């Protein structure tokens, strides 16, 4: 919600970034219609993926009950953590990681 | 009264004893309709120059509407027969005074109509609503042509239009005041001597819905026009369509009786003044029409909101329109067509209008009947087939920004 008071505040930019005063069209007939198309598209790939191989993109071995006394061959966060982690290991200091 | 003349002209006139002065008016049809883009605007500039000739005492004008054109003499009763000749006189000899002729002038004062058409806002609004409504035919070109055209016409140019537009078949010369129509016509019929030739194929038009915005953010007020496509003379919803117009009728703020006009719109617009003023019309050439509003909005920030209300009572025509409002909206057309016709010019260029555009003209107590034979089922079958979802032409000229683009007020049309 501050997201968006602060996006209202200053209205949104362009690709060409240039000035949009000149030309803004409302919201209505405009862009809720674009926003169903990317809606609809996000919602049959989301289908695509929860129907049909949904666990692709988790890890299999989240799927074995957790044992403290047994660590996995590999830890690695799910799969979009995985840049800031790689970071973390690229600095020896635990405190500098 | 009619009477064809030898030549096939007919003379068309309407006398009434109690008329304050008399008129008598060439009209020989293709205004700018009959126009082209490079040569528009010659009809207007002949028209000028006939109408400049010497008057013999008689008031001599031009009319250059959009589909006809003619030259009225304006005169006293008992003057009228003189008048007459003059008339005759200035078309039998159109050819020769468009040939003496020293364009120049003529055309800088057509350059300065074109000129005040291009600031008087209203005219501009509703100049560019009838161009873009109508947009790829004649009848979208102005009646006076655009300042660029008239530089560059000449007399040849003249010359050919009245060649083809100036004859028997395409004119009339309509009449009304005092006097013995046998008179008159006599006296024309000795006078008058014009080429023959066929009645000029009429150019076809096709109403286009669109959108024209000419933003000058410099005025003080918002001027926009939105209309649907009309009722033409021929169609016989004419009187309906007239009193759809105005079952919305005038708004005018500052008037005192805005506090108390009867349309609901006037009663919304007033809450938060939306609108300064505003006029429902109907348009009718002679094959198609405009049927809408213009408006002034005086607080730039409230447009989008009159043209919502404005939609909205639109959508009302087909619906909820109650025996009240079309009672009134009967009354007020059957007035303003009254009034519309009292002065001899007036009722002169209307039968001009008619005879040449319709071939028949319904006097007033016939259209006084055709219309008190309109129920509020048949206001609103009307609405339903024209108002009601239909495309929407639409102009505006300043402090425009909040006028919200084409889609938001075209689906304001079938909203409930
Ligand atoms: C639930 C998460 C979020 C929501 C619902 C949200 C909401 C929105 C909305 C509705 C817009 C306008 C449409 C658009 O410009 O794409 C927008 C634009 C934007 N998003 Fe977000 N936002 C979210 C998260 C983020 C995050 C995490 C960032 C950056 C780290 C971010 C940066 C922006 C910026 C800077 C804009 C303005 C774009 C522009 O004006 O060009 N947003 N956001």
């Amino acid at each position: 919600c501050m997201h968006l008071m602060a996006l209202h505040v200053h209205g949104s930019s362009n690709p060409v970034g240039i000035t949009g005063n000149i030309d803004r069209l409302p919201m209505h007939p405009y862009f809720i219609f674009k926003d169903l198309i990317t809606v609809f598209v996000f919602l049959l790939i989301f289908s695509l993926f929860v129907f049909y191989s949904p666990n692709t993109l988790g890890h299999p071995d989240n799927y074995i009950p957790g044992n403290p006394m047994v660590t996995p061959p590999s830890i690695v966060p799910e799969w979009y953590l995985l840049p800031f982690y790689a970071i973390l290991r690229s600095i020896p200091d635990k405190l500098g990681g | 009264k009619y009477t064809t003349l030898s030549n096939g002209v007919t003379v068309a006139t309407e006398t009434n004893p109690a008329a304050k002065t008399s008129s008598v008016g060439l009209f020989f049809g293709a205004g700018s309709r009959s126009e082209h883009s490079h040569s528009n605007g010659i009809s207007a500039l002949t028209t000028n120059v006939l109408a400049s000739q010497s008057a013999k005492g008689s008031l001599l004008t031009a009319k250059n509407d959009r589909e006809f054109n003619g030259i009225i003499a304006q005169t006293t009763n008992d003057n009228i027969t003189e008048a007459g000749k003059l008339i005759a006189s200035i078309a039998s000899n159109a050819v020769d005074i468009v040939e003496k002729t020293d364009l120049t002038k003529h055309k800088q004062y057509l350059s300065a109509q074109a000129s005040a058409v291009e600031a008087d806002p209203k005219s501009k609004v509703l100049s560019h609503l009838y161009s873009s409504a109508f947009q790829g035919y004649s009848l979208a070109l102005p009646t006076l042509g655009t300042t660029e055209s008239v530089e560059n016409l000449e007399n040849q140019d003249s010359l050919r239009h009245l060649a083809k537009h100036l004859v028997n078949n395409n004119t009339v010369i309509a009449a009304s005041g005092n006097f013995d129509h046998d008179k008159l016509a006599d006296a024309i019929e000795a006078n008058l001597k014009i080429a023959e030739g066929v009645k000029p194929e009429i150019k076809p038009a096709s109403f286009l819905g669109s959108e024209v915005r000419m933003r000058d953010d410099t005025l003080p007020k918002a001027y926009i026009s939105i209309a649907v496509h009309g009722e033409g003379l021929n169609s016989p919803n004419y009187y309906l369509a007239k009193v759809a117009a105005a079952i919305y009728g005038d708004f005018y703020l500052h008037s005192t009786i805005a506090k108390f006009t009867s349309p609901k719109l006037a009663s919304i617009v007033q809450e938060y003044n939306i609108v300064e003023s505003y006029n429902h019309y109907s348009k009718s050439f002679s094959d198609t029409g405009i049927w809408g509003y213009y408006a002034e909005i005086a607080d730039k920030f409230t447009v989008d909101d009159f043209t919502h209300f404005s939609l909205k009572e639109w959508n009302r025509l087909s619906i909820s329109i109650s025996e009240a409002e079309v009672a009134r909206a009967k009354a007020q057309v059957k007035t303003a067509l009254a009034k519309e016709l009292a002065n001899s010019f007036a009722v002169t260029s209307d039968i001009a209008e008619k005879v040449l555009l319709v071939g028949h003209r319904q006097s007033l107590r016939e259209a006084f009947e055709k219309i008190d034979a309109i129920k509020v089922n048949d206001v609103k079958e009307w609405g339903k087939s024209k108002v009601w979802d239909r495309d929407i032409v639409i102009s505006g000229t300043g402090l425009i920004e909040d006028l919200l683009d084409y889609n938001r007020n075209r689906n304001e049309m079938a909203m409930m």
